[PDB]
RNA sequence: AUAUUGGCGAGAGACCGAUAGCGAACAAGUACAGUGAUGGAAAGAUGAAAAGAACUUUGAAAAGAGAGUGAAAAAGUACGUGAAAUUGUUGAAAGGGAAGGGCAUUUGAUCAGA
RNA sequence: GUCGAAUUUGGGUAUAGGGGCGAAAGACUAAUCGAACCAUCUAGUAGCUGGUUCCUGCCGAAGUUUCCCUCAGGAUAGCAG
RNA sequence: AGAACUGGCGAUGCGGGAUGAACCGAACGUAGAGUUAAGGUGCCGGAAUACACGCUCAUCAGACACCACAAAAGGUGUUAG
RNA sequence: GCCCUGAAAAUGGAUGGCGCUCAAGCGUGUUACCUAUACUCUACCGUCAGGGUUGAUAUGAUGCCCUGACGAGUAGGCAGGCGUGGAGGUCAGUGACGAAGCCUAGACCGUAAGGUCGGGUCGAACGGCCUCUAGUGCAGAUCUUGGUGGUAGUAGCAAAUAUUCAAAUGAGAACUUUGAAGACUGAAGUGGGGAAAGGUUCCACGUCAACAGCAGUUGGACGUGGGUUAGUCGAUCCUAAGA
RNA sequence: GUGAACAGCCUCUAGUUGAUAGAAUAAUGUAGAUAAGGGAAGUCGGCAAAAUAGAUCCGUAACUUCGGGAUAAGGAUUGGC
RNA sequence: AGAACUGGUACGGACAAGGGGAAUCUGACUGUCUAAUUAAAACAUAGCAUUGCGAUGGUCAGAAAGUGAUGUUGACGCAAU
RNA sequence: CUAUCUAGCGAAACCACAGCCAAGGGAACGGGCUUGGCAGAAUCAGCGGGGAAAGAAGACCCUGUUGAGCUUGACUCUAGU
RNA sequence: GCGUUGGAUUGUUCACCCACUAAUAGGGAACGUGAGCUGGGUUUAGACCGUCGUGAGACAGGUUAGUUUUACCCUACUGAU
RNA sequence: UUGGCGGAAAGGCCUUGGGUGCUUGCUGGCGAAUUGCAAUGUCAUUUUGCGUGGGGAUAAAUCAUUUGUAUACGACUUAGA
C-alpha cells in the first residue's frame, strides 16, 4: 500500500557515496572554462582554514527593508601563505579523457614539498629528484625540449604548486601538493609563466580580489560512525520502541527483497569532499600589514588573529581569505579555494562590501575585549601586573 | 616416535612434540604455521616478538570475525592476533627440538623448522549452563603439537 | 502317567557374539535420578611373558629426544586390529557470485596388455 | 498495594486422585491439573502421516461399474502378471 | 464446475514450441553411416544477409498455432478495388 | 490490406537476446540446406518364436548351430542372477614363509548386483564349488545408539560503587601470604550465634592431573591424618492437634 | 551522628575487598540525567517522565451515613549566630 | 514562643519526601484468587431473605460395621441456598 | 556498563546442497531451470529487505465412523433413598 | 521532476469537521513494512450486561484485564580493510 | 648513417649517403638419392631461469613510538637519526 503521507526523502542521493574521503585534500573536478583572451593567471589557491569571528558592515542592498544600514555577519578566515610554483604539467585531448602527456618540476625543491614524497622522512635518505636536478646541469636541454612538448602538444596546462606550510602555526610541516589551472590564452605562454616561475612564490593577491565569489573544496569534519538519525536526519523512533529507537523503522518492503540504495543507513559521517559555491570574499588581508582586522573605521592597532589566538590553530601570520559564512573543513585543514565557474550577477555578487568593524575578541570564551589594551584599559591595574 | 609425514633426513633433523596439551588448537595451528619453514633462531625471535606484542600471527583458517590489526601487513592479511598460550608452548617445543638437536650434534645455526604439525586432542568436557533449565557442552580444545628441524643443506 | 520363564545339579544348540545376547560377559540391579512409589545406565581385548622402558640429556614439571625390553612400541596400561564422519602436515591440481555430473577430446600424471 | 488482625510465618498434624481442597481462577494438589505421579494391561487401536534395505531381463495398469454409517476406506466387476 | 468420443500426461524419455506434464513431430537396447519429421537457415545457432512478386515507416512499428490478450469507432497515411 | 489514434499500473526487461526498415517485418510462391533415442542398412547385447543337430570319439542336447521379429515405462507381477550370518558334503581347498579385516584418482573380468589381482598395514583364522537355512543387503522413517563438524575461536564471560603499591613464596603471581593505602557491608550488616538441611565441607600437613566457565603457588578441590569430652545444655519424661 | 524514626546517608566493633581482566570511548543499546520557546499539538490512552512533597502557622468547598471529605483546595515561613 | 544581627533572598539547601480539582460507570468498605500473560466491576464480607431439622432428626460420610462429621452441638443451634 | 580490539576461556540455534539480480514459464511470488544482465582472492563493524529465516507434526477451519471436560427427561444403567 | 499538511472524535481503513496551504490527487510494492516498533481492535484462558437456551453454553451484540521470543549465519544495503 | 614528420594508443612513417650479401634480367658447370610409396616431419612467437662478457645507478615501505585535522579495529593524517 502507498506511503498514506507524503513527505520529502531525508537527504540527498547526489552526495553518495557518504564514504571517507581518499585524501585529505580534496579534489578540484572542475576549473573554470578557460577564456584566451584573458591574462595567464592562477584559477586557485592553496589555504588552511584557521576558525570563524564577526565582523560589521552596512547593507547595501537596493530594495531592501533593511538597505544602508548595519549586518554582523559570520565569516571564515583562512590562512592562505603564497604557494610555491614548482612544476608544469600538460594534458592534451583524447577521445578517453585528459591525458597528463608530460610533467616538468622545478630544479630545485624545498624539504617541505619532498617530505610529500616520502612517509618516513626522519630515515629517508632525500634522494628524491636528485637526478632529475642533474637535468639542468649544463643548459637543460631535456628540460626545454620537454617543455617544447608541451608547448607543441597538451591544450591544458596545469602548474604544480605546493603551500609554504612552515609559515602556519601547523605542527604538520609536510607541504601540500596540488595542480592549479592556468586559464589565459596563449598556451605557449602559459608554459612560459610556469617556466619562468619554477622555484617563485604566487601571493594570493593575484588570484582573489575583495568582493569576489570564489569556491571552498574541502574535506569535512569527520564524525566517525554514526546512526541513521544524524546521519541523515530521519524521524527518531517512539520511547516505547523495543530494541532501540534512532533507527530506521522500514528498510525496505518484501519487494524487491533487498536493501535498496536510497534508504537511509548507518555509517561514516563527514569527511566527504564537499564543493561549496558562491562564497564572498570579505577581505584579502596581508600578513606583513600590522592591524590586519581594522577597517577605515575602526583604525585601531589590531592584527586578524583573535585575542589569545585562533581557537586550536593560533596566531595568522601571512595572507589570509575571509569568505563569508562558513566553508566545509574543520579548523587546521587544507583547503583550495577556486574561481567561480561562472559569471554571478544577482546583486549579491557585485556587492561591494566595505567592512565597519572586525570581531576580535577571544573565540576562547565569552570573549569581552579585542585588544589587551583594551582590557586594561578596563580593569586598571591588577596584582599580577599591569 | 612416528611423526606426520616428513621428507627430510632423520640423521640430519632432530624431534620434539607435546600431547594433550591444553591450549587452543586453533590458535596453536596458526602459531605452528606463522613459523613453519622458518629458521630455528629466527622463528624462536618472532615468536618472542609476539609475546611481546611487537608482531602477530597471521591467522589464516581459524580468522572468521577475530579481528584486524596493523601488524599483518607483513605477511599479506589483515586479521592477525597474539596467542600467548600457543606461543609459549610452541617456544617450549622449540627449546626441546633444540636441545635434542644438540645432543645429536647437529649444527645449530643451519637448523630450520623442517616440520611442524598440530591435530586435534581429544577434548576435556566440562558443562556450562543456559537458560530454562538447559546444559551444554563447554569442551576445551587441546592439541598434539610436533615439530622436526633439520640442518639446511643443498 | 500330567504342569513347571522359581530353587539346586547337569548335558546340549544350523541361537547371539559386547549398539548383539538377560538391563547387567566388568566391584549390575551397580553408579546415578526422583520425596516417594519406582526409573536405571555406560563399561570386555597391551603383550607368550611386564620383560610396564634401567640409564643419558632437555624441561619447574607433565613430558620430549636418545637408549632399552619386546617377534613386533605400525603393541607404551590414552595399549589386539584400527574404517568413516571430521582435522593437521606434505605433495599434486583447479578456482571472475556455488560445487558436484554426462557425451567427446586436448593436456599433465600413472598403468596393464603383444 | 498492604502493613496490628479476614496479618505473616516456622515446626508438628489432618484431608489422596473422579479423590482432597478451593473468600471460586477449573485455581492448587512436589516445574505435572478441565482429573497428579509410578508400574502393569500394552508392542492398546488407528480407514490417518512417515519409512520400508541388491542388480538385470520380460510383461505391464488404474483412478472406471455396483454396493457399503460410503465420500481419505473397503468389497465387487474391469485393466495387468 | 460438470458430461460424450478419441488421443495423451499421469507412467514418457528424445527433436521442436527460448522457458512449460498435456501442443507439434516422434515414442527409447548399445553404436556407425545415410535420409528426414516438426521446427528453422543474420549472429547467439548447425543451416541461403537464397531466389521472386508486392505491402508497411509506426514520436508505444511488426515478427509464428496451443500462448501468454486487445475491441467498437475513426484517418486525403499509403495500396489495391 | 499494412500502418496510426483508440491503447492507463505500479522492482528494470523482454519477437528468447542482440538486433533487424526494397528487413532479419507481413502475404505468397520455388528450391537448396540443418538435424530426433524417428525412418533404411549393417555390427553387437538380450528376449521371443520357428527350426537343424546323439550316426559316433562330441566331457556343457538345460549343449552347439541356423533363421526371423522385437526391445519405452511409474503402481505391480514373474524370471535369471549378485551379496551376508550360520549348516551338510566336497576341494586329502588357503594360511604364522602371514588367515581375516582395513587402506589403496593401481590392474583385470561382468551391462549390473559384484568378483579377482598387485602394494601397504595387520595378526589367527578363512574360502571356491553342490545344496540347506535366515534376526540376509539402507539414504532417508523430525528413525535408535555413539561419534563428528560448519556455525566458531563466534555469541559471550557487562547486576551486587574498587581497587592500588611493595615485599615474600614460587618455574610461573592482577588473583596466594604479609605490610601500606583507598573503600564497602554501616548493628533489619557482607558482624556474632543458632533451628531445618548438609555430613567432615571444621583443623593441620603435603600438594595442583581434573573442578573453582580468566588464572592460581590458593580453596568448601586432591592425598594423609587430627578433631565433637556434660548428673546441671537438649533428646530422654509429659501431654497438645493427632496417631 | 543527622534525623519523628530499625526511613535514607556517614562513621565505631566485627567482617570483606569476593564477582575474568587490559586498552580505547564508533554506531545501536541498558541504566541515570539535562535541555532554549511552546506545553499533550505525541499517543488508543499523559504510557514514560516531570511537577508536589518534611515541619510550623493561616485557611479549607460540594456532598455526607454527621463519623468524614481533609494533608481538600489555596497560601506564608524555615539557615547560622 | 518571641526578638536582634547576619548572608549572592539562601535555608525540609544532601538524603528524605502527597500532584491537585470537577465528574461519569462500577463494587459499599477492610480482605481473597488465576504460583508462571487476566487483581478486576470477579470472589469473600457484615446486612437481608428463604429452606430443612426437636435427635427414633436435618445435611453429609463409610464397601460394611456394636462405624462416623456437624456434635464437648440443640432452633439466639446446625445444615442448604 | 556494554557493544569494539586484545590475553585467557569458550558454547548454542540452525544446516538437502548452498547463496547476485530482472523477466519468462513453472505447484499460478526461483538461489538453481530458460533468456538476458553480469561477474575478480581474502575480509571487518553495523544493519534488519530477503533466505515464503528459526522456534512447534496449526491451537483457527474440515475430516476421522479418534477422544476428553461439562450439561440435559439423548440411549442404557447405577450408588443412595 | 517536484510537493501533496497540522489537528478534534473513533482501535479503526474509511468517515466527518476545524484550519493552513500552491495543493492538501488516487494507488502498488506478499491488501509494502510486528526477529522495525506499538498492541488501541480482532482473536485463547478471568469478568459484567442484553437476547437466545431447561442446561452446559452461543452471539459480524456491547464492555473491562489480558507475556509480541531469537540474528553471531548467507545474501542485500551502509560504511571499512 | 643524415635530417624531417608523427601525442588519439605517438613507439611508427618518410628521407641523404655509403658498405656488405643475394639478385631468376640472361647464359653455364657442379651437388641432391637410402626420410626406402605418405606420415606437421619439427623452420613460428611467448614468457621464465641460468652461465659467460660489456654498459649503467647505489632506496624505500611496513611494524614499533608519536600525532589527532582521524578512528570500532583496520585505515587516514602527522612527527622523530
Ligand atoms: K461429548
Ligand atoms: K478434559
Ligand atoms: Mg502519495
Ligand atoms: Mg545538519
Ligand atoms: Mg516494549
Ligand atoms: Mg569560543
Ligand atoms: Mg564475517
Ligand atoms: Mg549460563
Ligand atoms: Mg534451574
Ligand atoms: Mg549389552
Ligand atoms: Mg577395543
Ligand atoms: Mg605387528
Ligand atoms: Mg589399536
Ligand atoms: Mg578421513
Ligand atoms: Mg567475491
Ligand atoms: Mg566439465
Ligand atoms: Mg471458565
Ligand atoms: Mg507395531
Ligand atoms: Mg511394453
Ligand atoms: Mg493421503
Ligand atoms: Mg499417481
Ligand atoms: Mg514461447
Ligand atoms: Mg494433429
Ligand atoms: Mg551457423
Ligand atoms: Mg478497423
Ligand atoms: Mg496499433
Ligand atoms: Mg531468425
Ligand atoms: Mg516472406
Ligand atoms: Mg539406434
Ligand atoms: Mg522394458
Ligand atoms: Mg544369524
Ligand atoms: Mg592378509
Ligand atoms: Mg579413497
Ligand atoms: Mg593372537
Ligand atoms: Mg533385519
Ligand atoms: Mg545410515
Ligand atoms: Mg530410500
Ligand atoms: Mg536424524
Ligand atoms: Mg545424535
Ligand atoms: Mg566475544
Ligand atoms: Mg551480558
Ligand atoms: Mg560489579
Ligand atoms: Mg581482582
Ligand atoms: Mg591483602
Ligand atoms: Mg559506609
Ligand atoms: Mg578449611
Ligand atoms: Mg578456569
Ligand atoms: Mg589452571
Ligand atoms: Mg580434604
Ligand atoms: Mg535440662
Ligand atoms: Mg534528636
Ligand atoms: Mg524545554
Ligand atoms: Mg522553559
Ligand atoms: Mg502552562
Ligand atoms: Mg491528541
Ligand atoms: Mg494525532
Ligand atoms: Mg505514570
Ligand atoms: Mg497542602
Ligand atoms: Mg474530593
Ligand atoms: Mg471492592
Ligand atoms: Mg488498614
Ligand atoms: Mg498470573
Ligand atoms: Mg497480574
Ligand atoms: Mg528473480
Ligand atoms: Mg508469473
Ligand atoms: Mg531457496
Ligand atoms: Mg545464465
Ligand atoms: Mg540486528
Ligand atoms: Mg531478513
Ligand atoms: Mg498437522
Ligand atoms: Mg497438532
Ligand atoms: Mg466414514
Ligand atoms: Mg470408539
Ligand atoms: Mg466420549
Ligand atoms: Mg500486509
Ligand atoms: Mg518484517
Ligand atoms: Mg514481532
Ligand atoms: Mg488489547
Ligand atoms: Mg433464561
Ligand atoms: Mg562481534
Amino acid at each position: 500500500s502507498h506511503r498514506k503521507y507524503e513527505a520529502p526523502r531525508h537527504g540527498h542521493l547526489g552526495f553518495l557515496p557518504r564514504k571517507r574521503a581518499a585524501s585529505i585534500r580534496a579534489r578540484v573536478k572542475a576549473f573554470p572554462k578557460d577564456d584566451r583572451s584573458k591574462p595567464v593567471a592562477l584559477t586557485s589557491f592553496l589555504g588552511y582554514k584557521a576558525g570563524m569571528t564577526t565582523i560589521v558592515r552596512d547593507l547595501d542592498r537596493p530594495g531592501s527593508k533593511f538597505h544602508k544600514r548595519e549586518v554582523v555577519e559570520a565569516v571564515t578566515v583562512v590562512d592562505t601563505p603564497p604557494v610555491v610554483v614548482v612544476g608544469v604539467v600538460g594534458y592534451v585531448e583524447t577521445p578517453r579523457g585528459l591525458r597528463s602527456l608530460t610533467t616538468v618540476w622545478a630544479e630545485h625543491l624545498s624539504d617541505e614539498v619532498k617530505r610529500r614524497f616520502y612517509k618516513n622522512w626522519y630515515k629517508s635518505k632525500k634522494k628524491a629528484f636528485t637526478k632529475y636536478s642533474a637535468k639542468y646541469a649544463q643548459d637543460g636541454a631535456g628540460i626545454e625540449r620537454e617543455l617544447a612538448r608541451i608547448k607543441k602538444y597538451a591544450s591544458v596546462v596545469r602548474v604544480l604548486v605546493h603551500t609554504q606550510i612552515r609559515k602556519t602555526p601547523l605542527a604538520q610541516k609536510k607541504a601540500h601538493l596540488a595542480e592549479i589551472q592556468l586559464n589565459g590564452g596563449s598556451i605557449s605562454e602559459k608554459v612560459d609563466w610556469a617556466r619562468e616561475h619554477f622555484e617563485k612564490t604566487v601571493a594570493v593577491d593575484s588570484v582573489f580580489e575583495q568582493n569576489e565569489m570564489i569556491d571552498a573544496i574541502a574535506v569535512t569534519k569527520g564524525h566517525g560512525f554514526e546512526g541513521v538519525t544524524h546521519r541523515w536526519g530521519t524521524k527518531k523512533l517512539p520511547r516505547k520502541t523495543h530494541r532501540g529507537l534512532r533507527k530506521v523503522a522500514c528498510i525496505g518492503a518484501w519487494h524487491p527483497a533487498h536493501v535498496m540504495w536510497s534508504v537511509a543507513r548507518a555509517g561514516q559521517r563527514g569527511y566527504h569532499s564537499r564543493t561549496s559555491i558562491n562564497h564572498k570574499i570579505y577581505r584579502v588581508g596581508k600578513g606583513d600589514d600590522e592591524a590586519n582586522g581594522a577597517t577605515s573605521f575602526d583604525r585601531t592597532k589590531k592584527t586578524i588573529t583573535p585575542m589569545g589566538g585562533f581557537v586550536h590553530y593560533g596566531e595568522i601570520k601571512n595572507d589570509f581569505i575571509m569568505v563569508k559564512g562558513c566553508i566545509p573543513g574543520n579548523r587546521k585543514r587544507i583547503v583550495t579555494l577556486r574561481k567561480s565557474l561562472y559569471t554571478n550577477t544577482s546583486r549579491k555578487a557585485l556587492e561591494e562590501v566595505s567592512l565597519k568593524w572586525i570581531d576580535t575578541a577571544s573565540k576562547f570564551g565569552k570573549g569581552r575585549f579585542q585588544t589587551p589594551a583594551e582590557k586594561h584599559a578596563f580593569m586598571g591595574t591588577l596584582k599580577k601586573d599591569l | 616416535a612416528r611423526y606426520g609425514a616428513t621428507s627430510t633426513n632423520p640423521a640430519k633433523s632432530a624431534s620434539a612434540r607435546g600431547s594433550y596439551l591444553r591450549v587452543s588448537f586453533k590458535n596453536t595451528r596458526e602459531t605452528a604455521q606463522a613459523i613453519n619453514g622458518w629458521e630455528l633462531t629466527k622463528a624462536q625471535k618472532y615468536l618472542e616478538q609476539v609475546l611481546d606484542h611487537q608482531r602477530a600471527i597471521p591467522f589464516r583458517r581459524f580468522n572468521s570475525s577475530i579481528g584486524r590489526t596493523a601488524q599483518g601487513k607483513e605477511f599479506g592479511v589483515t586479521k592477525a592476533r597474539w596467542p600467548a598460550k600457543s606461543v609459549k608452548f610452541v617456544q617450549g617445543l622449540l627449546q626441546n627440538a633444540a636441545a635434542n638437536a644438540e645432543a645429536k650434534g647437529l649444527d645449530a645455526t643451519k637448523l630450520y623448522v623442517s616440520h611442524i604439525q598440530v591435530n586435534q586432542a581429544p577434548k576435556q568436557r566440562r558443562r556450562t549452563y543456559r537458560a530454562h533449565g538447559r546444559i551444554n557442552k563447554y569442551e576445551s580444545s587441546p592439541s598434539h603439537i610436533e615439530l622436526v628441524v633439520t640442518e639446511k643443506e643443498e
